[PDB]
């Protein structure tokens, strides 16, 4: 009516246009949107993961990681960190769905960024390195070889010439079938002439280049098949008169990395430079997850810097994989990474887990964080928020025994389960909690508004045992005392005894008068001081007061 | 009412929720899911209710409640029943903010009002409200969020359009004017400081100009840097802003219902995210 | 905490001992009757306070002045218990 014009005017001073919604955060970091299906009139929308991985809902994967990392209690801040990361990429070959090319991503990191196993001994430190070089190379090339296997046979059916069948059965590596048709094309030197996988010879390099150059002279029908044979043979599979950047479809980019890696001369020039030597001619996929692994292998010490670049564009280094890579190798100091990129990957990852709704899996990611402030206060804040996730499995109690200074989750329980109905239940488990201090006058803001008990000499002797918890607490500077808190304990000695006290016995009418200069929080903490006056009549003469409601305070109690 | 809802904010536990409206009440609807449960309807107000906030828990859960009439009602459960234990009514005009101090700091509710005033409610020794009157904006102070530790600190949002940062000193006893910001040209709605768990705070200082200017501090000792959520006037006008406890993700709902999960990426681009 | 400016063993003890005499003068003045019920706005602390027990407060508070034995000699003359200190130091 006029309440239309009124409401208008108020939200001129709020300046709101009338049609209000809001989005808030709850306690698991998810949204609360106004939708009139709620009984508040708001309903919770559970926020979804930045990147979905299947084994960030797998408890086994998390507890494996705990047991494959060196947990410290950090010397600066006891709240737990990680000294050294003994992570491996074969931890994710226990887990991950096995038909994603994620499994392929995990597989590829295992061969490169976790180094070969060495079962040989050497007598020279020049062959020490060569044997580790060949071992990683065949590993590398056997994984490539299986994943080009179909792609080799496609280009077998996209050709038809007999030298093509010899040439391409050599790359799919089946020498006994390679020379079979070489007998029927009339060859005894081209039947094998692709076979340099562990052979380096500088002479045939020369042969392959001269062979190109005689054919160029104008006219004559010269084989462009024998020219690919002598392209692989020259030691330089692009340069010359003929080239493999004119084959954009009679080989794939992935077969081409293999051609540079084994027919650039495996051991005459290093591995990773020839990986980079492919990535000059061609720029690899950002959306095939295995393409990116060979870029960040093409880059050695600029792995950290290619990560920041590929990331400006589409990601296949998306936040789980980069997290795993940087946090293995920056603790190790084998591949360099910036400590600031370390911090962004870690932090970003804890966000995705808090869309995953797991407080513990996040708590463990704060451990890799070694900024002393962040890995103090992220740990505190998690624990007092959602206590309830942290108790639920025995994986959860190994999150609760990183080097948790268990007791911390118990000191957040008695802050959590506290409510105003059962204030006294958990302020009791601050008192009897017995790792606390300053619960000594806090029990007095529960048991002052209801000095109701169960009022026998077993509850009162039990309440003796409760004011001895007071002295169990550590003793503070200028705080902690028991010379006015034994007031309520010398009360439990004049309530099992009759004897009129002129303070021949007690500090308790004095103790009430101190308790009308003490009462702090609440004026029913001041009026209980008036109620405990009344429960002790003929045992005092009332130099305090008994407890608008006047009609019957009783002004006669003296003798 | 529950259909032109203007606030619904939870406690730090996330188990208790208090929703207000144009109902002239505070219908307490705690979180049991998308079902919530009435415990009491608190009548004490006259006129539209704007903001409530439960206490941060180390000094109870204690519901303030600010409203048209002039009144901030301190409600507290005391022996399983409620009782308005103080009244904090030192204002005449529309009271527009109530936000408790976080339980990294002590008992310091922050009341703000478009009468010109901020009021730093000092809880005395029976819970007896006593404010020190300060001014931030002299058209009216429409909002007031706290700055926790990513001494005491807060932020207020202008009806003068300025977003003034306020920082406590104990040799002058009040909030020293730390700095003054302005990229705004119609009035501020909500000034939301981020609770990041590390050195970083962005401030989505929400404005009526159909724009929200995200001031950014990359680390706290980096300065306030002008960036925009997007670099155009929005079709409609923009409402309540929040920042997460861990991740620092923006969340706002628009007039057309612009869902916002646009967090600042590497490249410095407020980038859509989960 | 702003009657502390030296914050050490003896700075605690001064302010401590101030309250020991200030409770007990009102008691003494209740014998001599300068305390009544028109003589307060706040009920009087007619508890007598003990010297040695508030020294055990001080001692546990500052093990930074337990390393100064002279600061321990200082304590013991206000206790007035000179053989006991001299027997603990041989």
């Amino acid at each position: 009516n006029d309440e239309i014009d009124n409401a208008k005017l108020i939200m001129k001073e709020r300046r709101f246009t009338a049609s209000y919604t809001f989005a808030k955060f709850s306690t698991g970091s998810m949204l609360l949107t106004k939708d009139i299906v709620g009984k508040s009139g708001v309903s919770i929308k559970r926020l979804p993961t930045e990147l979905q991985r299947k084994f960030l809902f797998d408890d086994v994967y998390l507890d494996k990681e705990i047991e494959k990392v060196t947990i410290e209690a950090r010397k600066s801040n006891p709240y737990p960190q990680i000294s050294e990361s003994s992570l491996l990429f074969k931890d994710a070959l226990d887990y991950m769905e096995k038909t994603s090319s994620d499994y392929n991503l995990w597989k590829l990191s295992s061969i490169l960024f976790d180094p070969v196993s060495y079962p040989y001994k050497t007598d020279n430190d020049q062959v020490k390195m060569a044997l580790l070089k060949k071992e990683r190379h065949c590993r590398l090339t056997s994984w490539i070889v299986s994943q080009i296997g179909p792609e080799i046979e496609e280009k077998i059916r996209n050709s038809s010439n007999e030298i093509e069948q010899i040439f391409l059965y050599l790359l799919l590596n089946d020498v006994v079938r390679a020379s079979k048709l070489a007998i029927e094309s009339k060859n005894g030197h081209l039947s094998v002439l692709i076979s340099y996988l562990g052979s380096n010879d500088p002479r045939i390099r020369d042969l392959a280049e001269l062979q190109l150059q005689k054919w160029s002279t104008g006219g004559c029908s010269i084989d462009k098949n024998i020219s690919k044979i002598y392209k692989l043979l020259s030691g330089s599979p692009f340069e010359g008169l003929f080239s493999l950047k004119e084959l954009e479809s009679e080989f794939s980019w992935l077969c081409l990395l293999n051609l540079t890696l084994c027919y650039g001369q495996i051991d005459e020039y290093s591995l990773e430079s020839l990986v980079q030597s492919h990535l000059d001619k061609f720029s690899l996929p950002y959306d095939d997850p295995i393409g990116v692994i060979f870029q960040l292998y093409a880059a050695n010490e600029n792995t950290e810097k290619l990560y920041k670049e590929v990331r400006q564009r589409t990601n296949a280094l998306d936040v789980q994989f980069c997290w795993y890579l940087i946090q293995t190798l920056r603790f190790n100091g084998t591949r360099v990474f910036s400590k600031e990129t370390s911090d962004e990957a870690t932090f970003a990852f804890a966000a995705q887990l808090e869309f995953a709704q797991l407080h513990g899996h996040s708590l463990f990611v704060s451990c890799f964080l070694n900024d002393d402030k962040a890995a103090e206060d992220t740990i505190k804040r998690l624990v007092m928020r959602e206590i309830t996730l942290l108790r639920a499995s025995t994986n959860d109690h190994i999150l609760n025994r990183l080097k948790i200074p268990s007791q911390l989750i118990f000191n957040a329980q008695a802050l959590k389960d506290r409510y105003e109905g059962n204030y006294l239940s958990e302020v009791q488990n601050l008192l009897l909690g017995s790792s606390y201090d300053l619960a000594e006058m806090a029990i007095v803001t529960s048991l002052g508004p209801r000095l109701l008990l169960s009022n026998n000499p077993v509850q009162n002797n039990e309440l003796k045992t409760l004011r001895e918890i007071l002295n169990e607490f550590p003793d503070s500077e200028r705080d902690k005392w028991s010379v006015s808190i034994n007031v309520f304990e010398v009360y439990l000695k004049l309530v099992l005894d009759n004897v009129e006290t002129q303070e021949t016995i007690d500090s308790l009418i004095s103790g009430m008068k101190i308790f009308y200069d003490q009462y702090k929080h609440c004026r029913e903490v001041a009026a209980c001081c008036n109620v405990m006056s009344q429960e002790i009549v003929s045992k005092i003469l009332e130099k305090n007061n008994p407890s608008l409601p006047l009609g019957q305070p009783e002004k006669a109690y003296l003798r | 009412h529950n259909e032109l809802i203007h606030d619904a904010v939870l406690d730090y536990y996330g188990k208790r929720l208090a929703t207000c409206s144009s109902d002239k009440t505070i219908k307490i609807f705690e979180v049991e899911g998308e079902t919530h449960k009435l415990i009491d309807t608190l009548t004490g107000h006259e006129g539209p209710v704007w903001r409530v906030d439960w206490a941060h828990p180390k000094f109870g859960t204690i519901l303030a409640s600010c409203s048209y009439d002039g009144k901030v009602l301190i409600w507290k459960e005391e022996n399983g029943r409620w009782s308005q234990i103080a009244v904090h009514a030192v204002h005449s005009a529309s009271v527009n903010s109530v936000q408790w101090a976080p339980h990294e700091y002590g008992p310091l509710l922050l009341v703000a009002s478009s009468d010109g005033k901020v009021s730093v409610v000092e809880f005395k020794e029976n819970g007896t409200t006593s404010p020190i009157i300060i001014d931030a904006h002299a058209i009216g102070v429409n909002s007031a969020s706290w700055a926790p530790a990513t001494s005491r600190k807060f932020v207020t949002g202008g009806a003068d359009n300025l977003v003034k940062i306020w920082k406590y000193n104990s040799d002058a006893q009040t909030y020293v004017l730390e700095s003054t910001l302005e990229g705004h040209s119609d009035w501020v709605r909500d000034v939301a400081w981020s609770p990041t768990v590390l050195l970083r705070s962005y401030l989505a200082s929400v404005s009526q100009d159909r724009t929200c200017i995200i001031w950014t501090q990359d680390n706290e000792q980096g300065p306030w840097k002008k960036t925009l959520l997007k670099e155009e006037k929005f079709p409609d006008v923009l409402w309540r802003a929040s920042w997460s406890l861990s991740g620092n993700v923006l969340a706002l709902s628009g007039g057309d219902n612009k869902v916002t999960l646009w967090k600042e990426n590497l490249e410095g681009k407020w980038e859509p995210a989960g | 905490q702003e009657v502390l400016q030296y914050s050490d063993w003896e700075s605690d003890l001064h302010i401590h001992l101030n309250q020991i005499l200030q409770t007990e003068i009102e008691n003494y003045l209740l014998e001599n009757n300068q305390v009544g019920t028109d003589e307060l706005i706040l009920p009087l602390p007619s508890h007598a306070l003990t010297v040695q027990e508030v020294l055990n407060r001080v001692a546990s508070r500052h093990p930074s002045e337990s390393e100064h034995p002279i600061r321990v000699l200082m304590a013991s003359v206000i206790l007035d218990s000179l053989p006991s200190v001299i027997h603990s130091s041989v």
